[PDB]
């Protein structure tokens, strides 16, 4: 029947949103721990430019060099995890819109289906009633 | 220390995971606040 | 409305947005409510 | 009130806001228990 098939369906829904609130938390949690590595990468590339200024103190060039090299390998690597943050807000966006979206459609189906049921029995129920009241057979007496 | 990393990180996931469901409209709750604020200054403003 | 005139307040132009969107959800299901009850009302006439 | 009226005397303005910030909950239930006084009395008054 469509009142089982329907309550089955609101029944998905519930677990769906959940399902969907943990993706959320997932590419929050994903989105926090690549800002942290960004984040501690550019400083691991400021403690590598004063080992370079330590080493322009006197002499080794190489040292400043080799520290140069380190610097652009961490900004390299800050560059694409910047944007892999930005992939990753962008999906969070889309995410948290479609779970807006979802949200609404649930409650929306839900309860329009409800009163949709209970306005179908009512008008079954008032049918009823008007045939019991032309289906009165106490003319049956008639007989006797 | 290294074990000890890892924990922050996922506390910090969990953060993450808390934020993309922390939109609330008590944002929008807490422009009332600063509105009754504002009624309280201007009533001892009143009272000057 | 009047989580709508506190976004008029300042600022979130969204939030009353967002609250005239309650606003006409509301009012549609208040429609529809109300002719379901005048429907009610014609059968508790008829069957009285 | 009084207690404002004592953050009036000097300095804690703070002070005023957060009693302003009470009156304004205490009239709230005030009108509220008035509400319910009044269905009380008319229940009261149907039933006698």
């Amino acid at each position: 029947d469509p009142e089982k098939v329907l309550e089955q369906a609101v029944i998905d829904m519930q677990e769906d949103l959940v399902q969907l609130r943990q993706a959320v938390a997932r590419t929050i949690a994903e989105e926090k721990r690549t800002e942290q590595r960004l984040n501690q990468d550019t400083q691991e590339a400021k403690k590598w430019e004063d080992r370079a200024k330590l080493a322009l103190t006197n002499g080794e060039e190489n040292l400043a060099r080799e520290a140069l090299a380190r610097k652009k390998s961490l900004t390299d690597t800050a560059a694409a995890y910047q944007t892999q943050l930005a992939q990753q807000r962008t999906m969070s966006e889309n995410l948290r819109r479609n779970l807006a979206a979802l949200e609404a459609k649930i409650s929306e189906a839900k309860t329009k289906k409800n009163m949709l049921q209970a306005r179908a029995k009512a008008a079954k129920a008032n049918a009823e009633l008007q045939q019991t009241l032309g289906g009165l057979g106490t003319s049956s007496a008639t007989s006797a | 220390f290294e074990r000890m990393e890892n924990k922050v990180l996922d506390m910090e996931a969990t953060s993450q995971a808390a934020g993309e469901l922390a939109g609330f409209g008590i944002e929008n709750q807490f422009a009332q606040l600063e509105a009754s604020s504002g009624v309280e200054d201007e009533l001892a403003a009143l009272k000057a």
